[PDB]
């Protein structure tokens, strides 16, 4: 007989994957700061059975989004763009200290955008209970 | 005729099982 | 806090509260460091702070409040020097010399405070650039005198010695002037031969580590400029090449100072030099192969375990072999007994070449380049290197490069070519074989079999066509096999994409084989309606590639067809098309649009255009009665996109098929101006309607789109066309009416830069035949733009850049249209170009100057008139001024070259008499006087109160250097230059000016 | 964390500097050019297979009247990144006068050379002639703050110099399970009015894939 020669996302289902670039509103100065780009991923805990949304930035893989799909939020759209959505934040975690946001989302195409705005509403609603 | 013969095989070609 | 004390000079400098805010600097964070910060460039840009410097270096006892004292006493000697008095001068002089013996005495002041020595040497440094050896001529003597007392003393004087050296030979050229660059080398050239006995001393006895090191690190600047008699007619070489090679601490320097060797100046006729330059690289390289590693050693993984300094070895040796082998391979090639040496030598190149390190390689492969390119050309010469050049071909293409990184992949097709050449039995067998071990699965992977393709892809042309017929046949056969056994469309994909890959690489072979060419190009449309990843991408891409080089196959009846394939592709091209986003089309087109251009028989390219065409033509007149019976289906977003894809597809017919794409330009063209009015309204209409922010709405962009496209179209045809009568007569008027009054009568932000850009190519064009036309443009876009662009340097970038080229082309190709400016217009013209010299944008800087060249140009061409003559006496002294602003203000220069040449132009009119009025007006001057003394006093007063520092001398000869030398370019520029080392200071030397 | 090491990062000015530290502490792409006055200290946290690791960026002036403490900044730095704009061919000129002044400071620290703005059609500082480099033993990299083209490199290599590790990797830092938060109407009206705002302010670069 020879001797042998010697995240945080575990627990969650990906409900939905989608490439975003998101952006945050600076209240003071009128004008949009991105904040990332990468995959966009609604994931479920499989416990709680929450849903949130995480997503992380390309290479050095920061989380630029950590916050749940709350049922109350609302995709509203922006005047300048056909893919993007943006609605209000109450608490996010991607920093680390939760902390409010106005938040746009901008995807490759129209269609991209419309499916991410069904996913969002479908998740809203498993939120709700 | 090892051109006709490779241009045939080349004709098959496909990216599906 | 109490931190804001020391900025309060009427009191003493409290040492204590100085060191408290140096510390909550370097140690501190968040707010207290900023606020520390701003203290301390406060302290430092006081200009009563040097006196407060002595003080800090006695009583302070922190080495980051004295770091910073000497950096307050750098600036004052640097700048402020010559004004002090000269009791001043030998003060300090004696507490910068007194504080670093005493420094260098204490060992552990010495040991644990290089940071504060070394900058005190730089210090000391910066006193010899002044007061040496014209006021200090025994420094080198006395450096020598007292190298001899302390070990310490002399590994500083080393450290001193390296950075004269450095500051004289290695970075005087932009920071002194050339007098004095020349004094200081002169200087030290005199008395090297002290400072080499000194060197070579400490080499050959040897006592510390540490001042071996810094002594070897004072040669290797020395090795930048000192005659080759020091290095061959000593013993330094075989020192350097042995007893230093073999300890680690002294390997690192010794190896750059052979590098450096490696490059010095040398008679090419002696054989006993020749024998010495052989010696030094065999010592060093049995060095290498008995005390760091032998050649067989694996160094790729030496580099990647990255230990202690290897990394850096390993590049210093690469840096090393490569420079000595370019210079003096041919010394190691006759004789038989430095054969060993030498393939020995490129043995470890070879090992070297294979470290994982992009740039590394880059260096290793301009060696291989210079070898491979003379076994290449030279006689007798590759028999040598056989073996060398099979290992060669492996590491290539092991390591080749996607064509996308094309400096890199250039250079390894080069290469790869070259060795193909010279051994093609090898190559094959190299390629076949890696291609066998993708097929076993032993060396399979994506990247594996995409890096083979880019290899065999590389030597396309260089086999015989017999030869390359057999190697290709063997290559897609073994590649479609691949194909076969791979399962799931990921691995399928991608071998299938190689396979279209080496095919497109390889046109001799499919232009001598038209069966094989039209399966091919079959079978790329049928992958155009493959949806998975890359795969239409790669089929598009691949045809209009292959299209590119075998066009003249599409358009003759090959034998067994029916047809020209051309007429086959436009019956189907619905049908092949339908399944690709629109700019996949638009290749598409394009590459229908090349095959086209080939047939030269008027009557059969018009129909095949209007053939190809037939598509967007219906869509096009379909949707033109649509929209002309009611203008509210532009509102429509879905009919904004057809439009524009309707003209983009005219654009890629167009851009490959220019002069020749005219009658289908001429079904669309009154329409889409037309088209184009409609689209300009419902834009207007909408700002108004909804406000600025309409112009980021997706429906106004759809609708700019559409604009911007026909632009481009129009761009695109005329910057080609041949026939300039029908450009002018049936193309230009209407295109200025549709275009000219829109831009000037939207607002700002609807207005499209395109338009200037589009009016650039047609004054290029055809400017010489519509002068009438240019007055319009000019009118019609000059006054609003610069509005536009001349309140900073940042809004309306595009319109920006836009702008300077369109002026520029007026000002080339009819220069007639500026002349009718009214002169509050022309006085903006003047105004804009010299707006122009001030950005940093290098595109309207660079234009700026231009325009000011030429303008002054075609001013003179004028001769003696009386537009010329109230020019100069408007706008001379603006130029000249101006662009002296410009020159000596420190934030422009990028644009030196086109400044100093504009300025020597402007100062040559008036040494020439070229202008024949008086610069000058009525009894401010007596009358008799001429320009050129008027230019001088003008320019002297004109210094003087922008410089008032300097004396009167200084800038009387400047100009008298610069007025002389305006015919000269490279020596005014080196008076310029000179100008601006001594505006830095205060007491230049007026005769540096005389440097010949 | 307590792995910090400072990192001093030079060049000349609107070279992309500051641009490029911000993108990685925040995500925007700054396009007005604001000169930086001194320098800014920036701390900085990438993690890695082998724990985080923190830079203390010194994001120093490049602009000759704006330099402050100028080499001051460079005293007990671990290691720097040099920066120039290949669309500028006299930053590429500038960049041995910086290394100068760095090592002269800094003696043996590993330095990257950074050319910036590759996102650039009409380069002008080409690549064959980047060779500077080689004999003084910096890693180089081809980089865009804008398309954040390599924009990770420089901290990579340098993590794996300072840390002595030629494996390490950045890896997924853990994502916390985040909170319900039911919002009051305390802050309602104010959130709305920024909302208002946002969707009347058109999003940047529209042109761009994402
Ligand atoms: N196109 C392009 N522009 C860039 C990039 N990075 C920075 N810029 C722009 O270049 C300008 C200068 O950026 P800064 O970061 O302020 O320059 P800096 O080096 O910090 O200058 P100093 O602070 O004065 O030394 C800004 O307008 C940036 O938006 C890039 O990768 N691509
Ligand atoms: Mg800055
Ligand atoms: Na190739």
């Amino acid at each position: 007989h020879f001797e042998p020669v010697v995240t945080m996302e575990e627990d969650e289902e990906v409900l939905y994957k989608v490439r975003a670039k998101l952006f945050r509103f600076d209240a003071d100065a009128k004008e949009w700061k991105e904040r990332g780009t990468g995959d966009c991923k609604f994931l479920k805990n499989k416990k709680t059975n929450k849903v949130r949304i995480l997503m992380r930035r390309d290479k050095t893989l920061k989380i630029c989004a950590n916050h749940i799909i709350a049922p109350e939020y609302t995709l509203k759209p922006n005047v300048g763009s056909d893919r993007s959505w943006v609605y209000a934040c109450t608490a996010d975690i991607a920093e680390g200290e939760a902390e409010a946001f106005t938040f746009a989302i901008r995807f490759g195409s129209k269609e991209n955008a419309d499916k991410f705005k069904e996913e969002f509403e479908k998740a809203q609603e498993i939120n709700k209970k | 005729s090892t051109v006709e013969d490779m241009t045939k095989k080349f004709g098959t070609l496909t990216i599906h099982d | 806090g109490s931190m804001e004390g020391i900025l309060d000079f009427s009191n003493d400098l409290d040492i204590a509260l100085l060191d408290q805010v140096v510390s909550t600097f370097y140690q501190g964070s968040g707010v207290q460091q900023k606020q520390a910060q701003e203290i301390l460039t406060k302290f430092q840009d006081n200009p009563d702070a040097w006196q407060k410097a002595d003080q800090i270096l006695q009583f302070s006892t922190n080495p980051q409040s004295k770091f910073i004292a000497l950096s307050i006493l750098d600036k004052l000697i640097t700048r402020k020097w010559k004004l002090l008095p000269n009791d001043h001068r030998i003060g300090i002089r004696n507490f910068v010399v007194g504080m670093i013996i005493s420094m260098c005495q204490d060992d552990e002041v010495f040991k644990t405070q290089k940071n504060l020595i070394n900058k005190s040497d730089l210090t000391l440094v910066q006193i010899l650039k002044q007061e040496w050896p014209q006021n200090w001529p025994e420094f080198i003597p006395e450096l020598i005198g007292s190298s001899s007392s302390s070990v310490n003393v002399c590994e500083n004087n080393m450290i001193v010695l390296k950075l004269l050296s450095e500051e004289v030979f290695d970075f005087s050229a932009e920071q002194m002037t050339q007098a004095k660059a020349l004094h200081l080398k002169n200087s030290m050239s005199k008395e090297f031969e002290q400072i080499f006995k000194l060197c070579f001393q400490v080499l050959e006895q040897g006592s510390s580590s540490s001042l071996i090191v810094a002594t070897l690190e004072s040669l290797l600047r020395y090795l930048h400029w000192i005659p080759y008699r020091y290095i061959y007619e000593t013993n330094i070489l075989e020192l350097l090449s042995t007893k230093f090679m073999t300890s680690p601490d002294t390997r690192a320097i010794t190896l750059k100072c052979l590098t450096e060797v490696s490059n010095l100046k040398i008679p090419q006729d002696n054989d006993l030099i020749k024998r010495q330059t052989v010696l030094f690289f065999q010592n060093t390289l049995q060095q290498i192969a008995t005390s760091v590693m032998p050649v067989t050693a694996d160094l790729k993984a030496t580099y990647a375990n990255a230990n202690g300094n290897d990394q850096s070895f390993l590049q210093d040796l690469a840096m090393f072999l490569t420079t000595y082998l370019a210079r003096n391979r041919a010394l190691l090639e006759s004789d038989e007994s430095l054969r060993e040496l030498l393939l020995n030598a490129h043995q470890y190149l070879i090992q070297l070449s294979k470290i994982e390190e992009r740039e590394l390689f880059k260096t290793t492969l301009d060696y291989w380049h210079n070898l491979v390119a003379d076994l290449f050309y030279e006689p007798l010469k590759k028999h040598i290197y056989e073996e060398i050049c099979s290992q060669l071909r492996l590491v290539i293409i092991e390591n080749m490069v996607r064509p996308e990184e094309i400096q890199l992949y250039k250079s390894e097709r080069e290469v790869l070519v070259y060795l193909t050449h010279l051994n093609v039995i090898d190559t094959e067998e190299i390629m076949i074989s890696k291609l066998a071990r993708q097929i076993d699965g032993s060396e399979w992977s994506w990247h594996n079999i995409n890096t083979l393709s880019w290899a065999i892809g590389s030597i396309s042309g260089t086999m015989s066509e017999d030869t390359e017929k057999r190697f290709v046949v063997t290559v897609i056969k073994d590649l479609l096999g691949l194909c076969e056994q791979k399962r799931g469309k990921d691995n399928k994909a991608v071998v299938a994409s190689d396979i279209m890959y080496v095919v497109g690489q390889y046109p001799r072979f499919l232009k001598a084989h038209w069966n094989f060419l039209r399966t091919v190009i079959l079978k790329l449309f049928e992958f155009m309606h493959e949806t998975h990843e890359g795969v239409q991408d790669m089929a598009c891409d691949t045809f209009i590639k292959i299209v590119q080089k075998c066009k003249y196959h599409f358009v003759i009846q090959q034998p067994r067809e029916s047809e020209p394939f051309i007429q086959t592709i436009i019956r189907d091209i619905q049908k092949t098309t339908a399944d690709l986003q629109p700019q996949q089309v638009h290749t598409f087109y394009k590459a229908c649009g090349i095959i086209i251009s080939e047939e030269r028989s008027v009557a059969e390219r018009n129909r095949l255009l209007s053939d190809l065409m037939q598509l967007p033509n219906m869509a096009w007149d379909t949707i033109v009665e649509q929209s002309t019976a009611n203008p509210t289906l532009l509102l429509d977003s879905e009919t904004v996109k057809i439009i524009a894809n309707i003209i983009k597809t005219n654009v890629a017919v167009c851009t490959s098929m220019g002069a020749d794409f005219y009658p289908q330009l001429g079904h669309i063209y009154y329409n889409m101006l037309q088209l184009y009015r409609a689209v300009s309204s419902m834009i207007s209409a909408q700002v108004a309607a909804e406000g600025l922010i309409a112009t980021k709405t997706p429906k106004v962009r759809g609708l700019r789109t559409i604009k911007k496209e026909i632009l481009k179209l129009v761009e695109t045809y005329i910057s080609k066309a041949r026939n300039l009568d029908d450009v002018v007569k049936v193309l230009v008027e209407p295109l200025l009416n549709a275009v000219l009054e829109d831009y000037m009568n939207n607002v700002p932000d609807a207005r499209d830069a395109e338009v200037l850009n589009c009016m650039t190519t047609v004054v290029e064009k055809v400017g010489h035949m519509i002068p009438q036309g240019v007055i319009l443009i000019l009118q019609s876009v000059f006054e609003c733009t610069l509005d536009m662009i001349n309140k900073d340097f940042t809004e309306y970038p595009e319109h920006r850049v836009e702008f300077y080229k369109l002026l520029k082309v007026i000002n080339e190709k009819s220069f007639a249209a500026f002349l009718e400016l009214p002169p509050a217009a022309f006085k903006l013209f003047v105004d804009a170009i010299c707006w122009a010299f001030k950005h940093n944008n290098r595109d309207v800087e660079v234009n700026g100057l231009q325009i000011a060249l030429d303008l002054v140009k075609n001013i003179e061409r004028m001769g003696n008139v009386p537009f010329a003559n109230e020019f100069h006496k408007n706008y001379f002294f603006i130029f000249v001024s101006e662009t002296f602003f410009v020159l000596t203000d420190s934030d422009h220069k990028s644009g030196f070259s086109k400044q100093a040449l504009l300025l020597m132009k402007l100062i040559s009119l008036v040494y020439d008499n070229k202008i024949s009025v008086p610069l000058y007006q009525e009894a401010e001057v007596p009358q008799g006087t001429s320009n050129q003394v008027y230019l001088s006093q003008y320019l002297a007063n004109m210094l003087s109160n922008a410089f008032p520092h300097l004396t009167s001398e200084q800038i009387a000869s400047f100009l008298s250097a610069l007025t002389k030398q305006c015919k000269d370019l490279v020596v005014f520029k080196g008076t310029l230059r000179d100008f601006l080392v001594q505006i830095k200071e205060v007491g230049g030397d007026p005769t540096d000016y005389l440097f010949a | 964390p307590q792995v910090q090491f400072k990192l001093v990062l030079v060049g000349d000015g609107g070279t992309g500097k500051t641009t490029f530290v911000k993108r990685h502490l925040t995500g925007e792409f700054e396009k007005k050019y604001v000169a930086t006055l001194g320098v800014e200290v920036h701390p900085l946290v990438f993690h890695t297979n082998r724990g985080p690791i923190k830079f203390n960026v010194w994001d120093t002036a490049g602009q000759e009247k704006f330099g402050g403490l100028r080499d001051g900044y460079y005293i007990q730095a671990q290691c720097a990144i040099i920066m120039f704009d290949v669309t500028s061919r006299v930053t590429y000129k500038n960049v041995p006068n910086w290394h100068r002044d760095l090592v002269r400071v800094c003696e043996n620290i590993p330095i990257v050379l950074c050319g910036n703005k590759v996102d650039i059609k009409d380069r002008k500082v080409k690549a064959k002639s980047i060779v500077f480099h080689r004999k003084k033993n910096l890693q180089y990299y081809d980089i865009s703050a804008k398309s954040n083209y390599n924009f990770e490199k420089p901290f990579l290599w340098l993590a794996r110099k300072l840390i002595g590790d030629p494996n390490l990797e950045f890896v997924a830092m853990p994502a916390l399970a985040p909170p319900e938060v039911v919002m009051d109407p305390a802050l309602a009206a104010q959130a709305e009015h920024d909302l208002e705002v946002a969707q009347t302010t058109a999003l940047p670069d529209e042109d761009d894939d994402l």
